[PDB]
């Protein structure tokens, strides 16, 4: 029943007393649900140390994974290109995913289209949608250039994408001199970090590859700036509002950001902005190539090495204090323009929210997720800030990162609790949340679930979630969010203690229970 | 009018090249009420034209994602690389009630997450050891089923072995299931891959059991996937007209619902496209008869309640009319407070299979007009059903590419687009107030009349808001 | 009343002619029958349609470019006696799976439905050449529930049976799939018929039948008829007889005992 | 390094015929190697002395993981000191036969077979059916040159054939040519003329003409090669020319392939 004057949704609708009570004669009569007792007992077990080492045992199942495939990672670098339309050969329902997934955390439209390959493309190969798709899409949408990209039926299959994309243009489907850059991306093989390094590497590799003799280092006198899989716009903004404030000319290359902002002005645009195909033409004529995201940034580290000759400067992901200032002083060797008075009050002032938040911070322990680069970041941060990182865990990231990251821990007398893990997913986290405690977790909306289950054991087990990361569904607009630079510590700085006030606050909120310790100020 | 759509429909196809402009052309119908046969008028569910960004999922989606997922107990294993799982996850609010990675598993992600070794070598060893580990760690579930990635079917991998062997083994049911997205050209096959693989693998379980009690007036939702709750708001209507709910397929379902529900009297249809493989199948084995009802709107859930119950005796025919007593007041209530808000408003929508006709009386319930609609995978059946739904000249589309529907938008100009994910922040931007069907935005239950009144809310929030006043700048 | 016999072997032993001669047997007694050629060859639909050859579902669709618009009067055209005959025809050389092509003209008659037209029998010719799995899908999905397989006394021909076997094992956990019987396609060798009954016996299934080797069936052939049509009159006709009358009456279907290459 | 890849139709020759050649380069010399591509892997056989080879398949099974077993395991050397690899195969009913013969070309490369000055390389494969696992040598530039082995009967002709339309397709991307059609008697009457106008009709050359010995045979249950255990002999003699030919026939060609119809007017003669 419902009133008009206050419509129920779902919640509280069927908190309603003849929902509860149809609900339960639906679950004693047909469900055949396992007792209470036998269910909370159960749960009781899950949350053990006993029940995490059979849980860390396992080798053949995955439970709750913190990585995507590869061509979510080739879509979304397509994406920052100028009037680009990034193409997946392969099965359509591929592409659907992406674009929702995309849609969901940007809540913006996402452009991508599908050759459609069906079961009788299966035995033939991919040829005849390739030509077909790339003619129907060039027609229909008018992008300058399509980026293709693999799904794994056709990595499987193995069609050749170099082959049918030259003899589309041979047979005179579309242009001779129409763009095309291909990068097979498999599924199976690494994750969409991994799938947006290949993509670049394949745009970078097709615009300079033919013309090198021309082309000479550090002609143009701009600094190449490759963000690597980026979720925040926040970022890219960022990045280019440094280098303007440092005077250094560059060119960012694979910029999705207007386009994943576009206004609503009565409009639709499908392609806003974008990297140009001059700029990437031109780009072995800066003086240096700096890759923002090194740890999925590997295949074209060695093309942007070996063809451009560009010796790429080993620089962290520009996150905290410390990798900040590296960064900054890095282009000021590079570019030769010195770090301005403007950028030094910026770090200044981060100094200065840091002394002042750094009692309520000191010592906190977290758990907390993600892409390498970003975790390594935001491990560096926190340590700078006297937290402790208790459970690290990347999983999709290698050995040599965890390497890498070992030693960031072991340089900070604050990582000493903390463990990093690779190749564990959620399930694997949710455990070690039970098992051994962090006073938080840093992560994406994923850990909505975990936080879930903490507080399901109790109010004092809870370990609240902290939204830092890809993908986030049940927040708005956090894709507005900056990590990167001093703007972007800020920003991590702010939330961060902010989550550890706002719950004192709840649980000092009791009356006359707790409120002794409710403060005004803190 | 009639020539104007036939025109507007001439007009978009010029920018398709031949093959593909012949073939879409056979996809895009200007409205006869009249016609009884949908292939005089569209043609459909045939493979989509590459590169025109088609809003179709996979046959993974329509098996895993729609019909499997939603039961509780049973734990589903995406088999294959890592991505199809994890795009999917929670995606879809098929709501139900459990304790969550201990007794019920709907919203985790299980995976089998292949590598290339995995491609090489082949899967079927892993997946062994992925169901005892699967058996470990999750002691209450009741059953497993095995949902096929594309590269399944393609690297020859058995999983119909591995299931019979580890399900003798362990005394569990083990469904297999071969929903390749290669497979079929939508969603659709997969809905069918998957109600085929519930019959042969567990409906007849319970074949020889009689210890469940059974009364006359039992009862099963078919096709209804409780999205925001709609089949628990659809199942207290029919409980309360007097007729017991023994399953609901699948939303908020049980594998021991399945498995009783042949000792059911009468199938309630709710979604024809995805679930009436299983309900023919049953008319031919168990001889239970299956009716497909509507219950978005009063009239379509009034029309309904009477037509079930009459299939029933006296008692059930009067606490019928007892039920549409009570709940009359509250719907007219809804109806007197949003139609004047609502009247007179052109709505397009675009969705799947089952909506795109369904949603159509509770529309026009609230005064607004449905200009055109059309369908992501629908059957020609489908289109059969539509068209007496469908007003005259009103535009009708089968695998509409996003660029026909851009088009056909701005030249037709509906108030309202209810449709998908991908295609509502495009509409937005154009100033379109646009409202998600598939999703109910994060709103529901829309079906039945308590889902009515959050219904008629939610059309008129979202229609009426301030915010579409604002989008052009005041300095011209 | 419908039954799936698959004839496998290995190529150039006789699969076709004999699958050709004992359809035009069962023809002649009259039941209704279908042959599905799957072999590449396409030569397996030659003798009874009087054709030099017989387009294929793969040709065909290729010209029209898609499967589905595709007409079944077309596909499939009935041979003497009333036998449907029709050729899944395959992939061009070097392109993907040759044994998919199979598996797409299937599906294709099931869609269009050549089934459940109430045929006694119908016949898979199939390569058994090689056994991998565009060419064991038949046996994959219960598509030939018989399995009889034309072998000679050659090492090829006993290897090739011997691993068609191997695959019909594998597929023993997901369907109906069973070995019917060995025929035993005469290479004028000298004592082949114990030896076929030796392999018979060890991989668990009998030699259903012993074909002879004959002139009259080179002569039928070159005609572009079978052997049965060419002389009803003759001894060999009398023996495809010998052939149909023992696959409609054998009871026997067994899950085969792959046997060592020693034995 | 020269590839040279033996295609035809099963049971006629091309393991045996293979082996004996390799065995002449070898006694001529030249540093070879074989690897097999027939799922059978008798391929390896007369040279080795080895009744049944472990292929690669078989022993990553085993272990696991590829790259993760030894080529010293893998690879075996033979007689004439010719490096021996078996592709192997899949269980029958699962797999590509085609997909397991190109992770053994995969990891051969991976694992360094090739550059090492090799001067031949001859891969046995199975020519009844041409599908791209089983044309992998010729989709990937694997073996340049390509000899079909064939025989007086119709299934060697329309495997021929059949190989040489797969040649014909995979010419654009590649370097893969035919050089010729090595004869296998079948003591048949007029077997080389058969032949040379259906090679002629194809486009390329009779490379040679084999004779149908029991020396063959004889040499073969001793699992020893016609060249090793009788040198002195007319068959062992045959086998020479043959090497002595491949290596210095020029002429590769891509192949017309004929009507089937065509094949049927060289069918009477
Ligand atoms: N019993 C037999 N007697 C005489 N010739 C036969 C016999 N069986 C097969 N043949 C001949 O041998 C050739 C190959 O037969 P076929 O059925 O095409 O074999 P496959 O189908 O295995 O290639 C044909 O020319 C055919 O006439
Ligand atoms: N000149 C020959 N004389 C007699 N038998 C021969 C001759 N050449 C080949 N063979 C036969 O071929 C067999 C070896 O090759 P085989 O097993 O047929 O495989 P492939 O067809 O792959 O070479 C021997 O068992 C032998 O009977
Ligand atoms: S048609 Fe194939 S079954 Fe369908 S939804 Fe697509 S995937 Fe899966 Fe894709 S996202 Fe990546 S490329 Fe594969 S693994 Fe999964
Ligand atoms: S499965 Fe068989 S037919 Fe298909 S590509 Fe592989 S070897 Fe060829
Ligand atoms: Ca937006
Ligand atoms: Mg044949
Ligand atoms: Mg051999």
């Amino acid at each position: 029943s419902q009133q008009v004057d206050k419509i129920k949704a779902s919640y509280p609708l069927f908190l309603d007393q003849d929902y509860k009570d149809m609900l339960a004669k639906k679950r004693d009569g047909f469900e055949e649900k396992y007792p209470q007792d036998k269910i909370d007992e159960v749960f009781q077990w899950t949350t053990t140390k006993e029940y995490q080492e059979l849980n860390f045992q396992r080798e053949a199942l995955t439970v709750n994974p913190a990585k995507a495939c590869q061509p979510l990672g080739a879509v979304l670098c397509a994406l920052g290109f100028e009037k680009t339309m990034p193409y997946v050969h392969g099965s359509q329902g591929c592409v659907a995913y992406f674009r929702s997934y995309f849609n969901r955390h940007f809540r913006e439209p996402v452009s991508c289209v599908s050759d459609s390959m069906t079961e009788d493309a299966a035995v033939f190969g991919g040829q005849q949608n390739m030509k077909d798709g790339l003619q129907n899409c060039k027609a229909t949408y008018k992008p300058d250039m399509i980026a293709v990209s693999t799904t794994c039926m056709a990595e499987v299959i193995g069609d050749d994408l170099n082959a049918f994309i030259n003899n589309s243009k041979k047979e005179g489907f579309i242009p001779d001199e129409f763009p095309v850059p291909f990068a097979h991306t498999p599924s199976f093989v690494g994750s969409h970090v991994t799938g947006w390094d290949n993509m670049f590497e394949g745009i970078a590799r097709y615009f300079t590859l033919k013309s090198m003799d021309d082309k000479v280092v550090g002609s143009n006198k701009k600094i190449n700036i490759v963000p690597g899989f980026e979720t925040y716009l926040g970022n890219f903004r960022v990045i280019k509002r440094m280098l303007s404030e440092m005077g250094v000319g560059y060119s960012l290359l694979s910029d999705p950001e207007e386009v994943l902002d576009t206004p609503a002005d009565g409009q639709f645009r499908m392609y806003a902005g974008g990297t140009t195909q001059e700029e990437m033409k031109d780009a072995p004529n800066a003086l240096n190539t700096v890759l923002l995201q090194p740890w999925h940034l590997e295949k074209t580290k060695k093309f942007v090495e070996g063809t451009w000759k560009h010796e790429v400067p080993k620089l962290n992901i520009p996150m905290g204090l410390d990798w900040t200032d590296e960064f900054l002083m890095k282009v000021s060797e590079i570019s030769g323009q010195p770090i301005p008075a403007s950028l030094t009050k910026e770090r200044g002032r981060l100094v200065d929210m840091m002394t002042d938040s750094h009692t309520w911070l000191h010592g906190k322990r977290f758990a907390l997720w993600g892409d390498p680069d970003f975790v390594m970041g935001l491990v560096k941060f926190l340590l700078e800030l006297g937290c402790e990182p208790v459970h690290i865990l990347c999983h999709n990231g290698n050995k040599r990162w965890k390497k890498a990251v070992d030693a960031i821990l072991a340089a900070s007398p604050y990582g000493k609790n903390a463990t990093v893990y690779i190749g564990k997913d959620l399930w694997h986290l949710r455990s070690l949340v039970f098992t051994d405690k962090p006073d938080f977790m840093i992560g994406n909306s994923y850990g909505k679930f975990i936080q879930r289950d903490t507080l399901h054991k109790g109010k004092e087990f809870e370990v609240p979630l902290i939204r830092i990361g890809f993908p986030i569904f049940d927040r708005h607009h956090l894709h507005r969010s900056t990590t990167l630079g001093y703007e972007g510590a800020m920003q991590i700085l702010t939330t961060l203690v902010n989550s550890i006030l706002e719950r004192l606050d709840e649980e000092t909120r009791g009356m006359q229970a707790t409120d002794y310790n409710h403060d005004l100020v803190r | 009018s009639r020539e104007e759509v036939e025109s507007l429909i001439q007009e978009v196809l010029e920018v398709y090249p031949e093959k593909a402009r012949k073939d879409r052309n056979k996809h895009l119908a200007v409205n006869d009420p009249a016609v009884t046969q949908s292939k005089k008028c569209i043609i459909s569910n045939k493979k989509s034209q590459p590169g025109l960004m088609t809003i179709r999922g996979c046959a993974y989606a329509g098996s895993k994602g729609v019909v499997w997922g939603p039961i509780k107990d049973m734990i589903h294993i995406s088999h294959g690389p890592v991505g199809c799982g994890q795009y999917s996850r929670a995606g879809r609010r098929n709501y139900y009630i459990g304790t969550t990675g201990v007794n019920a598993f709907v919203t985790m992600n299980f995976t089998s997450d292949f590598q290339e070794k995995d491609i090489v070598f082949g899967g079927d060893k892993k997946l062994a050891k992925l169901i005892d580990e699967v058996e470990t760690l999750f002691p209450l579930n009741k059953g497993i089923s095995v949902q096929s990635e594309c590269p399944i079917g393609l690297i020859g991998d058995d999983i119909e072995s591995v299931s019979k062997v580890k399900g003798a083994e362990l005394s569990k049911t083990i469904v297999p299931v071969r929903c390749e997205g290669f497979r079929g050209v939508s969603q659709s096959l997969g809905h069918h891959i998957a109600n085929d693989a519930v019959r042969d693998w567990v409906l007849g379980k319970r074949d020889e059991d009689t210890t469940f009690a059974s009364t006359p007036y039992d009862v099963a939702i078919i096709g209804d996937y409780n999205i925001g709750g709609d089949a628990w708001s659809s199942r207290i209507l029919l409980e309360e007209m007097g007729l017991r709910c023994v399953a609901q397929w699948s939303g908020d379902g049980s594998i021991s619902e399945i498995e009783l529900t042949p000792k059911v009297k009468l199938n309630l249809v709710h979604c024809y496209r995805s679930m009436n493989y299983i309900s023919r199948h049953m008319e031919e084995k168990y001889g239970i008869p299956w009716m497909e009802y509507n219950f978005f709107g009063p009239t379509k859930t009034i029309e309904s309640l009477r037509a079930i119950a009459a299939k029933f005796d006296e008692s059930i025919q009067k606490k019928c009319e007892e039920v549409i007593a009570k709940y009359k007041p509250e719907w007219e209530a809804v109806v007197a407070k949003y139609r004047p808000r609502l009247e007179g408003k052109r709505v397009m929508l675009y969705i799947g299979g089952l909506r795109p006709r369904h949603v159509i009386g509770a529309y026009e319930d609230l005064g607004m007009e449905v200009v055109g609609t059309g369908y992501e995978f629908a059957h020609n059946d489908d289109y059969d059903r539509t068209m007496k739904e469908m007003g005259d000249s009103t535009l009708l589309y089968d695998d509409v590419t996003g660029y026909e529907f851009e088009e056909f938008v701005k030249r037709i100009k509906p108030d309202l687009i209810g449709s998908g994910i991908k295609e509502k922040f495009i509409f937005q931007k154009m100033g379109i107030p646009f409202r998600e069907m598939h999703s109910w935005d994060y709103s529901g239950p829309y079906h039945g009349f308590d889902g009515f009144a959050i219904f008629a809310r939610d059309m008129d929030m979202t229609l009426n808001n301030p915010c579409w006043k604002k989008l052009q700048a005041p300095w011209e | 009343a419908m039954r799936q016999c698959a004839i496998y072997g290995k190529g150039g032993i006789g699969k076709s002619t004999t699958t050709q001669n004992l359809v035009a047997a069962l023809a002649e007694m009259g039941k209704k029958v279908m042959i599905v050629g799957c072999d590449p060859k396409a030569d397996s639909t030659r003798l009874i349609l009087h054709s030099k050859a017989q387009n294929t579902i793969m040709e065909m669709a290729a010209e029209a470019g898609t499967v589905e618009d595709l007409e079944l009067e077309d596909v499939l055209k009935a041979g003497y006696g009333g036998v449907k005959c029709v050729e899944s025809g395959g992939p061009e050389p070097g392109v993907g799976c040759a044994g998919r092509g199979v598996i797409t003209a299937i599906n294709f008659l099931e869609e269009e439905g050549a089934y459940e037209d109430d045929l006694d029998f119908v016949f898979y010719d199939v390569l058994g050449d090689v056994v991998c799995g565009g060419f064991a899908m038949p046996i994959r999905e219960n598509k030939a529930q018989e399995i009889y397989i034309v072998c000679s006394g050659e090492m090829m021909a006993m290897y090739a049976a011997n691993n068609i076997s191997k695959g019909i094992v594998k597929y023993a956990n997901s369907g109906s799939v069973r070995l019917g019987g060995l025929i035993c396609n005469s290479r004028n060798t000298d004592r082949e018929d114990e030896l076929i009954i030796a392999l018979a016996n060890k991989l668990g299934t009998q030699m259903i039948h012993f074909v002879p080797r004959d002139n009259v069936v080179q002569r039928a052939e070159i005609r572009r008829m079978t052997v049965i049509e060419y002389d009803p009159k003759a001894k060999q006709a009398d023996e495809y007889r010998a052939l149909a009358r023992k696959v409609v009456d054998n009871k026997l279907l067994v899950i085969p005992n792959p046997i060592t290459m020693d034995e």
